[PDB]
């Protein structure tokens, strides 16, 4: 299959500024190149066909460039409508399309509240805990979340969930939840959050004993 | 038509608007009478539905609004598209429409000349396009038939911006370095005609072309004089 | 305009079979490529099938090739995609696309259709287990709902019967190893709040017709 790798996979901007993505082949497509835009729970516009064609009822702000292995789109300057993601799609030979661009609104730095929750004792007479861990209202996206259990690294155990970039604030809220079986949380005591973050002089770390 | 303005009555009598009639009915096309059983269009206008008992022609009209159930309308008898025209592509781009019946004319409904054989070298300078296309990209049908004035390009300028295509010798090009006035979609199958000598000649035929209206990107129109011979065949051949 | 729509989408179990469809309606003398794309939840566009032309090409992308047939019902203006062997991994909104072929005419080179979502799992339609996130007894204070092991989506939530907004975050939901999913919903208030004010998460899930509602207070 030709593979498609888009690059930056998210970039941060305001209006006005130029924006360009970049978009590589694993071989040459020639100029058999289109790219889309997208936002979420919509179908994909196209944008651009043939490397640097502009689609009918397209802004003329859009532009594509490239042939070959190697194409940009660039967006002369950005416009509130244009916050979204972008693929680059190959029709050289059938369709493939990139893993996708994220156009996201650029703010300062802003640090996440962290909280620790415990497993609810009605969701632990019913054999199972949850432990939640809350990094709200930051900025960057950017955040790395480990858990640990009596010092003890966890890994395997949490899944993440992050909400969209908040529509006054521009920050995103993010929750880690470590699911362990109710025979394993009764079998240790400290649980804590630990998280990394640019806006955080240094790591935060939110723990609870079992049982206080 | 992008960027013209309302024409009036009697002033593009030859105009046409072909249209498709299924549950609903719709212009599709332009094109233009020229003799009392003949009309010129685009061979594309029928790629998608070449037969002829769906369509419906309607004449001596300035408004598609007037048109209603009651409305006189001609029917295609024959329908000749050029030998070596491919469908979907920009060459030949040429059709003959033979109506179930003659119409008469009058000063709102009368054939545009052809061009001369005289008129082989003429550069025509005052030329005009017509139509109810769309007034922008990805627009809407326009009520009042729509006029603009276009100055023809060079060949060799039209392919300039047409890199991926052939543009040939029987084909011509209109269009403003900067844009703004042109045909678009709905316009195609539609004349463009030149005054030359005073009168009005069918230089060309609305064919193909890149977005609508844009700088450096002309509109692309068949050359009908390079097709004399054939619509002279086809047409006296057949009656 | 030319326009496309999608149906035929729903719930199917691994194994089990459906058929999608692309109704197209308008006018039109273009001819066109037609393909299906999809996209699972959170992921990118996934090109899957496609046809040329008339009878022609049939082409298919590895991961559905000798399980998803494309066809084309042209008395019907309508194209289909017949899907067996259906998998967990097929879930996702499914859109048809057309594609202009030969020389642009003022006019569009693709034509979206609005999606139609295919879900396939064996789970149980099951309405969620709501369990409070108290808020700490150590300014702001954080507390919320965990929306636990509901199948099929969605879940809506809200706090104080739609009185409280503000500082609202529902999370997506994460699809877990089960084949159940999992959100929680967080509030921050004032913690001078958490003695004199009830807070209550309001979860409904229509797919189950169940609407519970959850208080949440200092432990």
């Amino acid at each position: 299959d030709i593979q498609m790798t888009q690059s930056p996979s998210t970039l941060s901007a305001s209006v006005g500024d130029r924006v360009t993505i970049t978009c590589r082949a694993s071989q040459s497509i020639s100029s058999w190149l289109a790219w889309y835009q997208q936002k979420p729970g919509k179908a994909p516009k196209l944008l651009i066909y043939k490397a640097s064609t502009l689609e009918s009822g397209v802004p003329s702000r859009f532009s594509g460039s490239g042939s070959g292995t190697e194409f940009t789109l660039t967006i002369s300057s950005l416009q509130p409508d244009d916050f979204a993601t972008y693929y680059c799609q190959q029709y050289n030979t059938y369709w493939t399309f990139g893993q996708g661009t994220k156009v996201e609104i650029k703010r300062t730095v802003a640090a996440p509240s962290v909280f620790i929750f415990p497993p609810s004792d009605e969701q632990l007479k019913s054999g199972t805990a949850s432990v939640v861990c809350l990094l709200n209202n930051f900025y960057p996206r950017e955040a790395k979340v480990q858990w640990k259990v009596d010092n003890a690294l966890q890994s395997g155990n949490s899944q993440e969930s992050v909400t969209e970039q908040d529509s006054k604030d521009s920050t995103y809220s993010l929750s880690s939840t470590l699911t362990l079986s109710k025979a394993d949380y009764e079998k240790h005591k400290v649980y804590a959050c630990e998280v990394t973050h640019q806006g955080l002089s240094s790591p935060v770390t939110k723990s609870f004993n079992r049982g206080e | 038509i992008v960027g013209g303005t309302e024409s009036s009555w009697g002033e593009w009598p030859w105009q046409v608007s072909l249209q498709v009639k299924l549950t609903a009915q719709r212009h599709l096309c332009g094109g233009s009478l020229i003799g009392h059983q003949w009309v010129l269009t685009a061979a594309h206008c029928f790629d998608g539905l070449p037969l002829q008992d769906v369509w419906r022609i309607y004449s001596g009209i300035l408004e598609l609004s007037d048109i209603t159930k009651d409305t006189p309308f001609s029917q295609i008898k024959e329908i000749i598209i050029h030998q070596n025209y491919k469908v979907s592509e920009g060459n030949h781009d040429i059709a003959l429409i033979k109506l179930q019946a003659p119409l008469e004319y009058t000063e709102f409904q009368k054939p545009i000349s052809l061009p001369s054989k005289g008129d082989t070298s003429t550069i025509y300078t005052n030329c005009w396009v017509t139509g109810w296309g769309f007034s922008k990209e990805k627009g809407e049908i326009q009520n009042i038939l729509q006029k603009v004035n276009i100055p023809l390009v060079t060949n060799e300028e039209c392919q300039k911006r047409y890199q991926d295509y052939k543009i040939t010798q029987r084909m011509v090009c209109a269009g403003y370095k900067e844009g703004g006035k042109d045909a678009c979609k709905g316009d195609s199958g539609g004349p463009l005609v030149c005054k030359h000598n005073g009168m009005w000649r069918l230089v060309g035929i609305t064919s193909w072309g890149e977005g609508c209206a844009r700088r450096e990107q002309p509109g692309v129109y068949t050359k009908v004089a390079e097709y004399m011979d054939w619509i002279l065949e086809k047409t006296q051949s057949s009656d | 305009e030319v326009q496309l729509l999608e149906s035929g989408g729903g719930l199917v179990q691994p194994g089990g079979s459906l058929r999608l469809s692309c109704a197209a309606s308008g006018f039109t003398f273009s001819h066109y490529i037609m393909m299906w794309v999809r996209q699972a939840p959170g992921k990118g566009l996934e090109w899957v099938s496609g046809i040329y032309s008339s009878g022609g090409i049939t082409v298919y992308a590895d991961s559905v090739k000798g399980r998803f047939t494309i066809s084309r019902d042209n008395s019907k203006n309508t194209l289909y995609l017949q899907m067996n062997s259906l998998r967990a991994e097929d879930t996702a909104v499914y859109y048809c696309a057309y594609r202009r072929i030969g020389v642009p005419r003022r006019d569009e080179f693709d034509i979206w259709g609005q999606g139609t979502m295919v879900t396939v799992s064996s789970a149980s339609t099951k309405g969620p287990s709501v369990f409070p996130l108290a808020p700490s007894s150590k300014g702001t204070a954080a507390l919320g709902c965990l929306v636990k092991d509901y199948f099929p989506e969605p879940v809506t939530v809200s706090w104080n019967s739609g009185a409280l907004t503000s500082g609202v975050h529902t999370f997506p939901a994460v699809l877990q190893s089960s084949g159940l999913y999992s959100l929680s919903s967080v509030v921050t208030v004032p913690s001078s709040s958490l003695g004199t004010q009830t807070y209550i998460c309001n979860v409904n899930h229509k797919p189950s017709n169940t609407k519970v509602d959850k208080r949440v207070e200092p432990k």
